[PDB]
RNA sequence: GUGAGUCGCGAAAGACGGGUGAGAAUCCCGUCCACCGAUUGACUAAGGUUUCCAGAGGAAGGCUCGUCCGCUCUGGGUUAGUCGGGUCCUAAGCUGAGGCCGACAGGCGUAGGCGAUGGAUAACAGGUUGAUAUUCCUGUACCACCUAUAAUCGUUUUAAUCGAUGGGGGGACGCAGUAGGAUAGGCGAAGCGUGCGAUUGGAUUGCACGUCUAAGCAGUAAGGCUGAGUAUUAGGCAAAUCCGGUACUCGUUAAGGCUGAGCUGUGAUGGGGAGAAGACAUUGAGUCUUCGAGUCGUUGAUUUCACACUGCCGAGAAAAGCCUCUAGAUAGAAAAUAGGUGCCCGUACCGCAAACCGACACAGGUAGUCAAGAUGAGAAUUCUAAGGUGAGCGAGCGAACUCUCGUUAAGGAACUCGGCAAAAUGACCCCGUAACUUCGGGAGAAGGGGUGCUCUUUAGGGUUAACGCCCAGAAGAGCCGCAGUGAAUAGGCCCAAGCGACUGUUUAUCAAAAACACAGGUCUCUGCUAAACCGUAAGGUGAUGUAUAGGGGCUGACGCCUGCCCGG
RNA sequence: UACCCUUGGUCAGGUUGAAGUUCAGGUAACACUGAAUGGAGGACCGAACCGACUUACGUUGAAAAGUGAGCGGAUGAACUG
């Protein structure tokens, strides 16, 4: 097997980093639920 | 200026043979071209070339009262000479 | 020509391909070349609206001077090249200028063979002039359906249309498919067929030989489940059940006309013969 | 709690001694033994994030114990003008001023811009720590740049001279195949160091070593120039001494004109490296100041070094650097000399694994580089170097039963749903090889034979001045054993039939097939912002396409054939 | 995971020996003949690699789909970063 989650950096500071959030309506609206319930991370 | 470009010393047995060809240890205020360091450090006590090289570091872990926290970070620079020498100790 | 490959294993028994006969170098100019990426059949967006496409080898752009726009200096042509594109062979045109361009090879080409693109141009293969001037009974590649654009009729393989007579504006064309047109006074054109004639002998052999080119399958509708085709479904084997053989988005395809009557040029069309 | 002190304790070869300690099958030390060795070895990328090293500790973790660890506690470790990357370029793609579109959101897209797995780019060898190395020092080198200094310029013209944001050249690319020139390393020797055996015997007799960079001067094995030179110019948006064209003198002369290039010689290097006890007051006399002393010749030879050459066709990124041309800048440089100036990130460790993904210290996967010796065609196989490991429970007994391997006389598929599995065949050479056939094959058909070591005689071929060094045949004559490709790795076959023509893919984790596709055939659509299509629309595919072209349906190589019915 | 794009990398060793070329043969000239050359194939054996055919094992497993013994393709419609 190779299963699922081969990790990597590029494609995860990419689609689910911030730039793309706080260049998108919908992520923008995303990052006001992270902060509205409070949590000491963003884009994980 | 030269307090906020120069933050600490270091002392060690690497910094100890480090002496033997007038070598030193240093540890910086972050944010500090390498440059800064020479012309500064040249500033304060007149001494100067063999220029720097310098390093940074990653900070660790560590646990004090069961609760997780990091160290500090860490711009470490190797000072090195050929004019006189210079003793604060 | 045609050199049939001795079969020696399955894959070569009914196999055929051309001889290249009509080459004189095998590597281009760099300077007319131009890149191509490719796309597979899909748009702007991703998706895929045309189905099968893609798979194939890498290739590039040689560029044409359809117009022939230059007009009145002679020319000269030095050579032949190959051109994946299209089945038509090319040729390459040294002109009095120095300049260099791409255009069709036409059928019985010499090279050190002159052609011209004016006006007083006087008839030959080649040359390159409007269809006012023209005689009827005559074979012509290359036509503009507009002044200035670069031609877009009888431009591939083999033979061409036929001039069957002229009014003053419009003229008249008999094509290949035998279809009949009122084309302008003033579109620029040429005479003799094209090229490569035996494009279609080619028995492509194998598989690989379409994915090479490339292209790829398609899966028929009879044999898919329901939902992705119409015909599909059904135990075993699969007859059409409804009449009117579909395409897979409804929309029959036996017999069915699809031209739409609304469109401008359906006065100059007469006589449909072949669609 | 019950189950239960029951199943399990996660493939594997360890043993002994000496220490330690309160206490040891498990910790350290050594000696022996065993294992891998196209690897359980060495090097880096992704990835993880301090696991790295020293000193202590053993509460829990470790599938046992544990005086130990990748666990805890304290302390400490990662050095670059030249390395991978950025201040250089760019495709796919992403974003996209103005702009077109949409009920809002927003969607499309030009200009430009970001984005490498690719292109260009200035460095090497040794030493060194418990822990860093092309980063430190030691020596030797290189690029850009500034400052200082002069041997050439002379309207700032043109000339020395800068030069595009524009014009040009090249950069610049496929796949397969054979042959060749070089070196890497390996090989066996008549040069060097040590040492002569206590088991019968032997003494040219045993063991190990046999190097040296990048850089700069010369040359250089093979290739290339549809060629060199002149004049002109209907063109390369403006210009052009450059390109491209066109006409001529010289051309095939190869004179070798020019180009690029493996690698070699020399210095670098009266130096580093080094088999070296023959070296001490000394360190555990291990050890260190310390002196020891060699670079020869042969043969073998790549899968490394030119997509170079040839052939084929399925017709093989872009841009920049780099070199030129002018428009233009501008008084008027700088040869080779000295001196200095040279940024950010990353660099520790594991990286076929105990540290990554897999919930575990899990018998899985995990791209890439190097990859030695005998045997062999070979990266196959068997045994070993280099080096690394002894697999984190073991001691007893040697019952059932299950599993894994080996054997079994007589018979030989009777078992059986079915010769499932197991066994037999298996390498090299030689003889020979039917039906049928789309003439290619079938065909390794089948069947059958030989193969060991020694001695003698002989063919030979490559390599050399020759010596000898290699390579692999024949003939005889002999010896042994049951057995001579003595072990290991390596095809079971024949006949007949249906289905399918192929080779290929498929139901990831119960089906790999007679299914799907396939080249071919056929019908219908479509006259060009063509039809079909995704979308609301712009827009874009189709399509750098233009009816020998593109989309849809049905059938499935071949060749013989493809009947009647148009009422529904 | 499935397709597709751009860009790279990989695939020991051996066997077979077409087209074409050329030497003679041969014709009025071509067909055609026999050699030598040349090295095509979704060609043949067969390790890497890939895949999962049969079987045994395991089946509160070593593993939430693998191992061992054998098996098919391996210059192409191949594989994969
Ligand atoms: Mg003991
Ligand atoms: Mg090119
Ligand atoms: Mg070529
Ligand atoms: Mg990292
Ligand atoms: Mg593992
Ligand atoms: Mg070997
Ligand atoms: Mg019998
Ligand atoms: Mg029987
Ligand atoms: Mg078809
Ligand atoms: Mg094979
Ligand atoms: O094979
Ligand atoms: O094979
Ligand atoms: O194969
Ligand atoms: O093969």
């Amino acid at each position: 097997v190779k299963r699922t989650y081969q990790p990597n950096k590029r494609k995860h500071s990419k689609v689910h980093g911030f730039r793309k959030r706080m260049s998108t309506k919908n992520g923008r609206k995303v990052l006001a639920r992270r902060r509205r319930k409070g949590r000491k991370v963003l884009s994980a | 200026e030269a307090r906020d470009i120069l933050k600490r010393p270091v002392i060690t047995e690497k910094s100890s043979e480090a002496m033997a060809e007038d070598k030193y240890t240093f540890d910086v205020d972050t944010r500090v071209n390498k440059t800064q360091v020479k012309m500064a450090v040249e500033e304060i006590f007149n001494v100067k070339v063999a220029s720097v090289n310098i390093m940074n570091y990653k900070p660790k872990k560590k646990r004090m009262g069961r609760y997780q926290g990091y160290t500090n970070k860490r711009r470490k620079a190797i000072v090195t000479l050929k004019e006189g020498s210079i003793d604060l100790f | 020509a045609i050199k049939k490959y001795k079969p020696i294993t399955n894959g070569r028994r009914n196999m055929t391909s051309l001889d290249f006969a009509e080459i004189t170098k095998t590597t281009p100019e760099k300077s007319l070349l131009k890149p191509l990426p490719k796309k597979a059949g899909r748009n702007n967006q991703g998706k895929l609206t045309v189905r099968h496409h893609g798979g194939g080898h890498k290739r590039q752009y040689r560029v044409i001077d359809f117009k022939r726009n230059k007009d009145g200096i002679n020319a000269k042509v030095d050579s032949i090249q190959y051109d994946p594109n299209r089945s038509a062979n090319i040729a390459l045109v040294v002109y009095a200028d120095g300049e260099k361009r791409y255009i069709i090879a036409p059928k019985g080409l010499e090279v050190g063979q002159i052609v011209e693109s004016g006006a007083e141009a006087d008839i030959k293969v080649g040359n390159a002039l409007p269809l006012q001037n023209i005689p009827v009974g005559t074979v012509v590649h290359n036509i503009e359906l507009k002044p200035g654009k670069g031609g877009q009729i009888a431009r591939s393989a083999g033979a061409s249309a036929q001039v069957l007579g002229k009014e003053g504006k419009y003229v008249l064309i008999r094509l290949r498919s035998g279809e009949v047109r009122m084309i302008l006074s003033t579109c620029r054109a040429t005479i003799g067929q094209v090229g490569n004639l035996q494009h279609e002998l080619v028995n492509v052999g194998k598989a690989g030989r379409s994915r090479w080119k490339g292209i790829r399958p398609t899966v028929r509708g009879s044999v898919m489940n329901p939902n992705d085709h119409p015909h599909g479904g059904g135990e075993g084997r699969a007859p059409i059940g409804r009449p009117s053989p579909m395409s897979p988005w409804g929309k029959p395809t036996l017999g069915k006309k699809t031209r739409r009557g609304k469109k401008s040029s359906d006065k100059l069309i007469v006589r449909g013969r072949k669609k």
